[PDB]
């Protein structure tokens, strides 16, 4: 169920955003363990340094290295997910 | 690198 | 009604993010532009690359440099604020 | 130019 709201990535790592951020919220129920799991497998897989923030209420602004950004929601939660550093 | 600033809002 | 959370950062910036929030918060509505606010005043007075989230609801997991991070309550909102690139 | 990571979570 993943609407892709805002994004500055490839397709394939797009791709990969969702399904790590699926397995996250299949495996965990508190925002932070979700999000700590997604930061955590894309600083291993692509490099540090990504940060993760996952929730139903929160605006941000941020700055992200070309081609690292993504922001869409997955069922109501929302999730951000962007290399920086 | 790039880097770009962007803004997000829940709805 | 600043409520520190979490703290990595001297006790004058500290002072400096709440103080730059809470002018925020009388400024804008939406927590989007809040967000954009301090993160815009803190690259200019304190160097980019800064992040700032705003919100209700949510969980991160993220990096930051060493005493270049806060997490707060202004009110019923949450305030994230960390600088990382 | 120590990184350090954290978590946060509202209520």
């Amino acid at each position: 169920k993943a609407v892709i709201k805002n994004a500055d990535m490839s397709e394939e790592m797009q791709q990969d955003s969702v399904e790590c951020a699926t397995q996250a919220l299949e495996k965990y129920n508190i925002e932070k363990d979700i999000a700590a799991h997604i930061k955590k497998e894309f600083d291993k897989k692509y490099n540090p340094t990504w940060h993760c923030i996952v929730g139903r209420n929160f605006g941000s602004y941020v700055t992200h290295e070309t081609k690292h950004f993504i922001y869409f929601y997955l069922g109501q939660v929302a999730i951000l997910l962007f290399k920086s550093g | 690198v790039g880097m770009h600033s962007k803004g997000t809002q829940t709805a």
